[PDB]
C-alpha cells in the first residue's frame, strides 16, 4: 500500500528509469522504420528492447495510480482518491493509448509501436525535475538542447531516406544513390550520411546536391524553413545563456564603473579613490559583494529565523549582558543584527562620540588605537563585542553616553551592529528583560567604579506610579 | 451599432480584415511577376478581387460605426465618428485603399494586377489587428514566433517574384543564374516558375548560398543588394527570436527569483546540513507544486483601489466570521484586510509555542494545524481551513489572565498558508474608528469571561487604580496650573 | 618588492602578462609539432629557442613570483615570507604549476605545460580591473578564442589528411603549397560554416565533416552571443538614458506641458547626463557600503561645511549626518535659487558654477558673485515654521550645481543630538537679538 | 549600420581589384580576368563584379572562387575572418535593439503574468478576475502603464514644480479654501498631488466612509449617486474637486471625517488626491495660511448647519509615562 512522494528521492529515481524507455522509442523505432537493414539486421536486440520498454510502460501505469499529490498541504494516501485523481485526466488517456497493443492491425514491425511515442510527458518531466536538482544548470541546459537537436536532425535524416526510398534510390541526383551498388549499400554508409545530409540542411549550410522533382523542392523549402528557426533555437539559446554566466560580474561592474565615474566627476581625491577601488576589489575576490537581507528576504519569515539563528545566536549569547537574557529575546536581537564592512584604517568609532551601537566581530580585526592612532591599547578579534553599554538606556553616568575609547580596524572586518533602538524596540514586549540587562550594566559600572549604589539608582529606571508616588511628597 | 474598439466584435473584424490585406499583399504581386498565375486562373482572380473589394468597403462603414473614449466615456453619437473619422490620415488611405482605377484599367489590360496594387495601403489596419492579438492571446511568445514566420515568408515570397520578373526581364536561359528555359522537360509549369524560384531566394535570404553564380550586371547588383537583405534579415530573425527565448526563461526566473544565492550563501556561511536540507526542500515544493512567494509584489502591480477590492474578495468573507470582527462596520473590515500579510510553514513547523509572546492573529487560508501538547506527541484539536486563533492576544482587553503570552502549541501539519494581523496593524487601523474599538474590548471581555480568563476584583483594581490616578492626573493639572497660576 | 600585492602591483601584471604569453606559445605550438611532421631546421633552431625560453618563465612563475605574495588571512594581509611561501605551496595553482611542469622529440612530451591557465584566468582578472571599457579586451579575447579554434581545427584536418593519405581523395589536402594555410583554409570554411568544399567520399570523411560542422555551427553560435553581449553592456547606459528621456517627454506631450518648459527639461537632461553621467546620484549612493558611502560625503564636502560658523562646536557625528544628507541640485542658466519674500528653509552649497545676489535700487544688478565653495542661506536652517523669508534674489550665472541641506533633514538629525540642539537654539537666539 | 557596412564592403572591393592587379589580370581563376579582353575590361563591369565578390566573400553567405596562390588564400582567409566579426556584430546590433524595442512591452505582459497568476492561486472570483484584465487592456490600449511618479522622481524639484504648475494650479485656484492662498502654498501643494485612475461604476466614495482626501477630477465624468447607483443627483466633469473640507482638521465638526455623499465613475476618470497628512506638511511652513483655510472651511460648515460639536468634548491619549513627564519637566 506505498505512496510515492513527487519531492521525494524515490520518485526521481523512476523519472530516470521511465525516461530512457521513452527517449529509446523516440529514437530508434523512426530509424527501424525507414532503415530496414537496422531492423532486420539487430532484430534480436529489438525483442529484448521492446520488452523491457513495455514492462516500464505498464510500470508507469502502476506508479502513477500510486503517486500522491498534496490536498489541503497534505499528502493523500487514500487509493481510492488516487485513482480518481489520476484516471479522469488527459495523461491516463495518453498513458493507456501508448500501452493498448497493436495486434489487431505486422506485430513486428516498427510502424505498429507508433503509439508508444505518446508517453513523452514522462521525458520532459524528467528534464524539467533534473535542471533543478542538478548542481550544474549551464552545462545541463547545453546538453539538453543538444539533445533536442539531434534528434530532430536524426528524425529528418530518416524522412530523408524515406523519401529517398519511396522516389526510388538513385533515379536522379537528389535521392540517396543506388543501395544495389556495394559503396552505398551497407546500413552505417547510409545511416551517416543521410545525418550528413540532415545536419547540412537544418542548420543553414547547404552544400547537398539541388532538388530535381516539383516534391524535392517542397521538402527542402520545408527544411530550410525549418532550419533558420533551429539555428535561431540554437543561437538564442547559447546567447542567454551567455548571459546569465556574466550577469552577476556585468552587473557589479556596472557598480563599479558609476563609483568611478562619481569620484573624478567630483574631485575625490586620489588617496580615498584609491582606496574605494581597492575595497571594491577585495569585496569582489572575497565573495562578500552579496547582501544577506537581500539574499534571504525569498525564504519564509520562520525559515528565515532558523537561518539567522544558527549564525548570531552563539557569538550574540557570549554577550556578557544577554547571558542572562530570555532565550525568546535573544531571538530578536539576532534578527535586529545588521552587518558592517569596513577597510584597513577605517575607525569605527572614536574617542567623545555619541555611542547608539553596540558591534560584534564576525570576523577581521579590530585595534583599541590611542589619540595617534598607531599604539594600541588593545586587540579584539572575532567574537569580541564593544558598545554594549551605549545599546543599555541608563540616565547619563559620570562618563556618559559618549565612547571611551578609539576603534580602528586594522584590515578589513565585517562587523554586526544591534542599535539603540533596535534593542529598546525588542524589549518592550520583555518588560523583566529590561530590569535584568540594566542590571548587568548597573554591575559593570560597577565593576569599572564609575558611579556609586546610590548615584546610579538616580541613573537606573524607576516605576511610573513610584516615580509619582516620589512626587506625590512634593506636592504637598 | 457602435461597437466598442475594447470589445469583442471590433477584435473579431480585425482578424477578419488581415485575410483581405494577406490576400492583396501575397497574390497581387505574385499575378503581376508570374504570368501564367495571372492568366491561368483568370476566373479565380475576378471572384477574389470582389470579395477583397467589399470586405475592403465594409472596412470603411465598420469606421464610421466605432466608438472612441471622450473623457473616459464611450462616444456612440454616430455624427461624432463620423465627424472624428473622416479628418484622420487612416481615412486618406482607405479612400485610396480601394480607389478606383477602372476607368484606367482597360488602357493597360483587360485584366492587370499593378492596376490593384493601391490595396496594399489598407497594411495599417492589418498590423492593428496583429498588435490587438498580441495584447490578449493566451501564448504571447507563440504568436510572436508565428507572425516571425509569417514575415520570412512574405519577405521570401516577394523576392521568389523578383527573381522572376528579372529573368523573365533577361531572358529565360540566358545563363545559369537566370529561370531556365521552359523548353526544358519540367520549366514550363506554373508550380515549377514558383518553386524554383522560392527555393532560389530560400536559399538566399536564410543564408545558405549554393546558387549559380551570375554572368551580367543585373545578376551581380541582384546578389549584392540579396545577400546584404540576407544578413540584415537574418539578424532579424536571431534576435527577435533570443528576445523570445530571453523572454521565456526570464519568466520561470521571476517565479522563483533566487535559488543558487541561497544555497551559495549557505554554503559560505557553514549552515548545518539539516537546515540546510530543509532550504532546499522547501524550494523544491516551489518548483513542483508552482506556489508563489511574493504574493504582496505581485499586488503592488494593481492600482490601490483595484488592489483593495482583490484583498476584499479574497479575504473578507474569513475575517467576517471572527469573533471580535462581527459587530464592525464595512469600512473598517475592508481596512483590516489589506493589512493581512502571508505567512508559510513547513510540514512539523510550529505557527507558536507556549509560553512564547503572542501578538498576531493568524487565520488559516489553507493547511491544517494541529493544538499540541507539551511533549508534542499528542493532538488536543485540529484547526482547519478558515478557522483562526490568538483574536485576544490583538486586542489588549484589562483583566486579562492570559498574561500576553501563547496558552498552547500550535504545530502545522503538512504545508499550511496563513495571513497574520499584528496588535500593532490593528492599533493604527483603529484609530481612526474610537467607537469600534469599545466594542471589540467589550466582546473581548465576553470570551474571556465564558472560559473564565478575567477576574473582576483583579480587573477592577487595575481599573479603579487607573481611573483614580485619571482623576489625580487631571487635579494634578490643576494642581500645576493653580500654583503656576498664582506662582507668577 | 620584498612582497608583492597580487591586486595591485603593477609589475605582477606585466609578469602575469609574460607568463600568459609562454602559455599561449605552448598551447598552440603543441597541434602544429603533434599534426605536422617535418619541419626545418632553421624552424628549430628559434622554437627550441623560445620553448627554453617560455620553460624559464615557468620555472621563475614557480619559484619567485607566486611565492613572493601576499595574502588576505582572516581580514588582515599576511607579510611575512614563511607565510607567503607556505600559503602558496599548500595551493591548487602550487599543484597546477608542478604539473604543468612535470616531465612525464614527442609532440606530446610537452602537453603538460598547458595547465598554466590560472595565470591566464587572473591575468583577464587583472586587466578588466585595471583598465576601462574592458568589453574591447572582452571582443579581443573572444577573437583569439576563435583563432585558437580554427588553428585546432587545421591542425586536425592536417591529421586526418596524413592519417588516411595525402592526395588520397579529394577531401584530405593535396600536399601541393604552405600545408599550414590550405588546412586553415578549410577550418575557416567548416567551422564558420560558409561550405564551398570538397564534399566527403569515405565515411571517415563523411563522420570527421559532420563533427566540424557541428562545433562550427556551435562556434558561430558562442561568437553572436559573446558580441550581443558586449554591445549590450556598451549601450546600457545610452539606452536608459533614452528611455528615460523619452518618457519624460511622452508625459510632457500628453499633458500639453507649453514648449519652452519642455525645452528647459531637456536642457536639463542633457547636460545632467553629459556632465555626471547619472542622472541621479542617491541610486548608486544607497548601493555602496555605509563607511564608503560616508567616507566619500566627507572627502566631498567635509572641508566646506566644518568651516560654517552656524554649526562650530556641533557634534562630529552630527556634521557626518548632515554631509550623508546633503542632496545634489542642477541649476539651469539664469535660475532663481532664491527668490526675494520666499521661505527660507535651504541651505546651499556652491559645488560649481556661480550665483549672484541681484540687488539696488533698479534692481537685476550683480552686488556679488560667489563661487565655488561658497555656503549661503544657513539661516534659515534655525527658523521656526514660516521664520525665516529671503531677503533677496539668488539668480545662478551659467549651469550651477548646488549641495542643498533641507531644514526638515536638519531638525531630523538633530533629536539625537540634545546638547548640539541647545547650541544651536542658543546660536539663534544670540542672532536674534545681536541683530535686532 | 549598413553604411559603415556598405564603406567596408566597397573597400574591400578596391582591395581585391588592387591585388589582382599586382598579382596580373586573368593569371588565374581567383584573380580577376584580363583588362585587355573587352568582355571584361570596363569601369562598370569591373567596379561592380569586385563589390559582388566583397559582399560574396564577406557575408560568407555564398561561395567565392577558390584560391590559386598562397597569397591569394591569405586574403580570402582574412576576409572571412574579418566577415565573421562583421556579421557577429550586425547581429548584436539588430538583436539589441529588438530587446530594446519590445522592453516595454515584455515587462508589461509579465506584470499581466503575474497577476494572472495571483488570480488563479488564490482562487479570485470570474467577476473580479475579469475586471482586472480589462484594466490592464485599458493600461495598454491609451498606454498609461508607466507610473506618473516613477517617470518624473529624476527631475529637480525646481523642474517638477515647473510641470505640476501646468497641469493643476488652474484647478487648484479654483478650490474654495484655496482662494487667497500665497503663490508659495499653492506651488507645495501641486506636488502633493497624486494620480488616481478609476474603472467605469467604480466608487470614489461612499457615504459613511472616513474620508481623509480631497480628490480633483483631471479627466472624466463623476457622479453622486443614492444609496442604488442608477439614481444621480448631481454631475462632477473634469476640474470638479470634492472632499475639500475632510483634509482640514476644524476643530468641531458634524461631519466627524465621513463623507456625506455617494461618488461614482461613469467611465474611466483619472483624479488627483490631496491627502490630509500631505495639507499638514505643506502648512508646517506657512502657518497664516493654515490659520486662514481652516477659517474659511468653519465658515462653509456653519452655512451646511455641521459646525458646532465637542465643545466639552475633549479626547486625551497621552501616556502615564508620558504624563508623569510633564510632572519631572515641572519641577526642574
Ligand atoms: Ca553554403
Ligand atoms: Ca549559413
Amino acid at each position: 500500500l506505498f505512496v510515492l512522494d513527487p519531492a521525494g528521492d524515490w520518485y526521481y529515481c523512476w523519472l530516470f528509469v521511465i525516461a530512457m524507455p521513452v527517449l529509446y522509442n523516440w529514437c530508434l523505432l523512426v530509424a527501424r522504420a525507414c532503415f530496414s537493414d537496422l531492423q532486420k539486421g539487430y532484430y534480436l536486440v529489438w525483442l529484448v528492447l521492446d520488452y523491457v520498454s513495455d514492462v516500464v510502460y505498464i510500470a508507469d501505469l502502476f506508479i502513477r495510480l500510486r503517486t500522491g499529490f498534496l490536498e489541503q498541504g497534505l499528502l493523500v494516501k487514500d487509493t481510492k482518491k488516487l485513482r480518481d485523481n489520476y484516471i479522469h485526466t488527459l495523461q491516463f488517456k495518453l498513458d493507456v493509448a501508448s500501452i493498448i497493443p497493436t495486434d489487431l492491425i505486422d506485430i513486428h514491425s516498427p510502424e505498429v509501436r507508433f503509439n508508444r511515442l505518446l508517453h513523452f510527458a514522462r521525458m520532459f518531466e524528467f528534464f524539467d525535475r533534473t535542471e533543478t536538482r542538478t548542481n550544474y544548470p549551464n552545462i545541463f541546459r547545453i546538453s539538453n538542447l543538444v539533445l533536442y537537436i539531434l534528434v530532430i536532425i536524426h528524425w529528418n535524416a530518416c524522412i530523408y531516406y524515406a523519401i529517398s526510398k519511396s522516389i526510388g534510390f538513385g533515379v536522379d541526383t537528389w535521392v540517396y544513390p543506388n543501395i544495389t551498388d556495394p559503396e552505398y549499400g551497407y546500413l552505417a554508409r547510409e545511416y551517416i550520411y543521410c545525418l550528413y545530409w540532415s545536419t547540412l540542411t537544418l542548420t543553414t549550410i547547404g552544400e547537398t546536391p539541388p532538388p530535381v522533382k516539383d516534391e524535392e523542392y517542397l521538402f527542402v523549402i520545408f527544411d530550410f524553413l525549418i532550419g533558420v528557426l533551429i539555428f535561431a533555437t540554437i543561437v538564442g539559446n547559447v546567447g542567454s545563456m551567455i548571459s546569465n554566466m556574466n550577469a552577476t560580474r556585468a552587473e557589479f561592474q556596472a557598480k563599479i564603473d558609476a563609483v568611478k565615474h562619481y569620484m573624478q566627476f567630483r574631485k575625490v581625491s586620489k588617496g580615498m579613490e584609491a582606496k574605494v577601488i581597492r575595497w571594491f576589489d577585495y569585496l569582489w575576490t572575497n565573495k562578500k559583494t552579496v547582501d544577506e537581507r537581500e539574499i534571504l528576504k525569498n525564504l519564509p519569515a520562520k525559515l528565515r529565523a532558523e537561518i539567522a539563528i544558527n549564525v548570531h545566536l552563539s557569538t550574540l549569547k557570549k554577550v556578557r549582558i544577554f547571558h542572562d537574557c530570555e532565550a525568546g529575546l535573544l531571538v530578536e536581537l539576532v534578527l535586529k543584527l545588521r552587518p558592517q564592512v569596513f577597510s584597513p584604517g577605517d575607525y569605527i568609532c572614536r574617542k567623545g562620540d555619541i555611542g547608539k551601537e553596540m558591534y560584534i566581530i564576525k570576523e577581521g580585526k579590530l585595534a583599541v588605537v590611542a589619540d595617534d592612532g598607531v599604539t594600541q591599547y588593545a586587540l579584539l578579534s572575532a567574537g569580541s563585542c564593544f558598545g554594549e553599554i551605549s545599546i543599555l538606556n541608563i540616565k547619563g553616568s559620570k562618563m556618559g553616553n559618549r565612547r571611551t575609547a578609539n576603534i580602528r580596524s586594522l584590515g578589513y572586518s565585517d562587523l554586526f551592529c544591534l542599535s539603540k533602538d533596535d534593542l529598546m524596540e525588542a524589549v518592550t514586549e520583555y518588560p523583566d528583560a529590561k530590569k535584568v540587562l540594566e542590571e548587568r550594566g548597573r554591575e559593570i559600572l560597577m565593576k569599572e567604579g564609575l558611579l556609586d549604589e546610590n548615584e546610579v539608582a538616580t541613573s537606573m529606571e524607576v516605576d511610573v506610579q513610584e516615580k509619582l508616588g516620589q512626587l506625590e511628597t512634593n506636592m504637598e | 451599432p457602435v461597437l466598442d474598439p475594447s470589445g469583442d466584435y471590433y477584435y473579431w473584424w480585425l482578424n477578419t480584415m488581415v485575410f483581405p490585406v494577406m490576400y492583396n499583399l501575397i497574390i497581387l504581386v505574385c499575378r503581376a511577376c508570374f504570368p501564367d498565375l495571372q492568366h491561368g486562373y483568370l476566373v479565380a482572380w475576378l471572384v477574389l478581387d470582389y470579395t477583397s473589394d467589399l470586405l475592403y468597403l465594409l472596412d470603411m462603414v465598420v469606421r464610421f460605426h466605432t466608438g472612441f473614449l471622450e473623457q473616459g466615456i464611450l462616444v456612440v453619437d454616430k455624427g461624432r465618428i463620423s465627424s472624428r473619422y473622416v479628418r484622420t490620415w487612416s481615412f486618406f488611405l482607405d479612400l485610396a485603399s480601394l480607389m478606383p482605377t477602372d476607368v484606367v484599367y482597360v488602357r493597360l489590360g483587360p485584366h492587370t494586377p499593378t492596376l490593384r496594387l493601391n490595396r496594399f495601403l489598407r497594411a495599417p489596419r492589418l498590423f492593428e489587428a496583429f498588435d490587438r492579438t498580441e495584447t490578449r492571446t493566451a501564448y504571447p511568445n507563440a504568436f510572436r514566433i508565428a507572425k516571425l514566420m509569417l514575415y520570412i515568408f512574405v519577405v521570401i515570397h516577394w523576392n521568389s517574384c523578383l527573381y522572376f520578373a528579372l529573368s523573365r526581364y533577361l531572358g529565360f536561359g540566358r545563363d545559369a543564374w537566370v529561370y531556365p528555359d521552359p523548353a526544358q522537360p519540367g520549366f514550363e509549369r506554373l508550380r515549377r516558375q514558383y518553386l524554383y524560384s522560392f527555393y532560389f531566394s530560400t536559399l538566399i535570404l536564410t543564408t545558405v548560398g549554393d546558387t549559380p553564380p551570375p554572368a551580367r550586371e543585373e545578376e551581380y547588383l541582384f546578389m549584392v543588394g540579396d545577400f546584404l537583405l540576407a544578413v540584415m534579415g537574418f539578424a532579424t530573425i536571431m534576435g527577435s527570436m533570443s528576445s523570445v527565448i530571453y523572454n521565456m526563461n526570464t519568466a520561470d526566473a521571476a517565479f522563483y527569483p533566487d535559488h543558487a544565492l541561497v544555497k551559495k550563501y549557505m554554503k559560505l556561511q557553514h549552515v548545518n546540513r539539516k537546515l540546510e536540507r530543509r532550504v532546499i526542500d522547501w524550494y523544491q515544493h516551489l518548483q513542483i507544486n508552482k506556489k508563489m512567494t511574493n504574493e504582496v509584489a505581485i499586488l503592488q502591480h494593481l492600482p490601490e483601489r483595484l488592489r483593495a477590492e482583490v484583498a476584499v474578495s479574497v479575504h473578507l468573507s474569513t475575517l467576517s466570521r471572527v469573533q471580535i470582527f462581527q459587530n464592525c462596520e464595512a469600512s473598517l473590515l475592508e481596512e483590516l484586510v489589506l493589512k493581512l500579510q502571508p505567512q508559510t510553514y513547513s510540514p512539523g513547523e510550529y505557527v507558536c509555542r507556549k509560553g512564547d509572546i503572542g501578538q498576531e492573529m493568524y487565520i488559516i487560508r489553507e493547511g491544517q494545524l494541529a493544538v499540541v501538547a507539551d511533549d508534542g506527541i499528542t493532538q488536543y484539536a485540529v484547526l482547519g481551513a478558515g478557522l483562526y486563533f490568538g483574536e485576544i492576544s490583538i486586542i489588549n482587553i484589562k483583566g486579562n489572565m492570559s498574561g500576553n503570552r501563547r496558552t498552547a502549541n500550535i504545530k502545522s501539519l503538512g504545508y499550511s498558508d496563513l495571513f497574520c494581523l499584528s496588535k500593532e496593524d490593528l492599533r493604527e487601523v483603529l484609530s481612526e474608528y474610537p467607537q469600534a474599538q469599545t466594542i471589540m474590548e467589550e466582546k473581548g471581555r465576553e470570551i474571556l469571561l465564558k472560559m473564565n480568563k478575567l477576574d473582576v476584583n483583579a480587573e477592577a483594581a487595575e481599573i479603579a487604580l487607573q481611573e483614580a490616578t485619571e482623576s489625580r492626573l487631571r487635579g494634578l493639572d490643576q494642581q500645576l496650573d493653580d500654583l503656576q497660576t498664582k506662582f507668577a | 618588492p620584498q612582497s608583492i600585492d597580487p591586486l595591485t602591483n603593477l609589475m605582477y601584471v606585466l609578469w602575469l602578462f609574460f607568463v600568459v604569453m609562454a602559455w599561449n606559445w605552448n598551447c598552440w605550438l603543441i597541434p602544429v609539432r603533434w599534426a605536422f611532421p617535418y619541419q626545418t631546421p632553421d624552424n628549430i633552431h628559434h622554437w627550441l629557442l623560445m620553448d627554453y625560453l617560455c620553460d624559464l618563465i615557468y620555472f621563475l612563475d614557480i619559484t619567485v613570483f607566486q611565492t613572493r605574495l601576499q595574502f588576505v588571512r582572516g581580514g588582515d594581509i599576511i607579510t611575512d615570507k614563511k607565510d607567503m611561501r607556505n600559503n602558496y605551496l599548500k595551493s591548487r595553482r602550487f599543484k597546477m604549476d608542478l604539473l604543468s611542469l612535470l616531465p612525464l622529440v614527442n609532440p606530446l612530451l610537452r602537453l603538460p605545460r598547458c595547465l598554466k591557465y590560472m595565470a591566464f584566468f587572473e591575468f583577464n582578472s587583472r586587466l578588466e580591473s585595471i583598465l576601462s571599457k574592458a568589453y574591447v579586451y572582452r571582443v579581443i579575447r573572444t577573437t583569439a578564442y576563435l583563432l585558437y579554434s580554427l588553428h585546432l581545427n587545421s591542425c586536425l584536418y592536417y591529421w586526418a589528411s596524413a592519417y588516411q593519405g595525402l592526395g588520397s581523395t579529394h577531401w584530405v589536402y593535396d600536399g601541393v603549397g604552405n600545408s599550414y594555410i590550405r588546412c586553415y583554409y578549410f577550418a575557416v570554411k567548416t567551422l564558420i560554416t560558409i561550405g564551398g568544399l570538397p564534399d566527403p567520399k569515405t565515411l571517415f570523411e563523411i563522420v570527421f565533416q559532420l563533427l566540424n560542422y557541428f562545433t562550427g555551427v556551435f562556434a558561430f553560435s558562442v561568437m553572436i552571443g559573446q558580441m550581443r553581449d558586449v554591445v549590450g553592456a556598451a549601450t546600457a547606459g545610452q539606452t536608459y538614458y533614452r528611455s528615460c528621456m523619452d518618457s519624460t517627454v511622452k508625459y510632457m506631450n500628453f499633458y500639453k506641458i507649453p514648449k519652452s518648459v519642455q525645452n528647459r527639461v531637456k536642457t536639463w537632461y542633457e547636460y545632467t547626463w553629459h556632465s555626471q553621467g547619472m542622472l541621479d546620484e542617491s541610486e548608486l549612493m544607497v548601493q555602496l557600503p555605509d563607511k564608503m558611502r560616508l567616507d566619500l560625503a566627507i572627502d566631498v564636502n567635509y572641508n566646506i561645511v566644518s568651516k560654517v560658523a552656524l554649526f562650530q562646536g556641533c557634534d562630529r557625528q552630527m556634521i557626518f549626518d548632515m554631509l550623508k544628507r546633503l542632496r545634489s541640485v542642477v541649476y539651469l542658466p539664469n535660475d532663481y535659487v532664491c527668490k526675494k519674500g520666499e521661505i527660507g528653509r535651504e541651505m546651499y552649497i556652491i559645488q560649481a558654477g556661480q550665483v549672484q545676489v541681484l540687488g539696488g535700487p533698479d534692481g537685476k544688478s550683480v552686488l556679488v558673485t560667489l563661487k565655488a565653495g561658497s555656503v549661503f542661506g544657513e539661516i534659515s536652517l534655525l527658523a521656526v515654521g514660516g521664520g525665516n523669508r529671503r531677503t533677496a534674489n539668488v539668480v545662478a550665472h551659467g549651469f550651477t550645481n548646488l549641495f542643498i541641506l533641507d531644514k526638515k533633514d536638519l531638525n531630523e538629525i538633530l533629536v539625537h543630538y540634545p546638547e548640539s540642539q541647545k547650541l544651536l537654539r542658543k546660536k539663534a537666539r544670540r542672532m536674534l537679538r545681536s541683530n535686532n
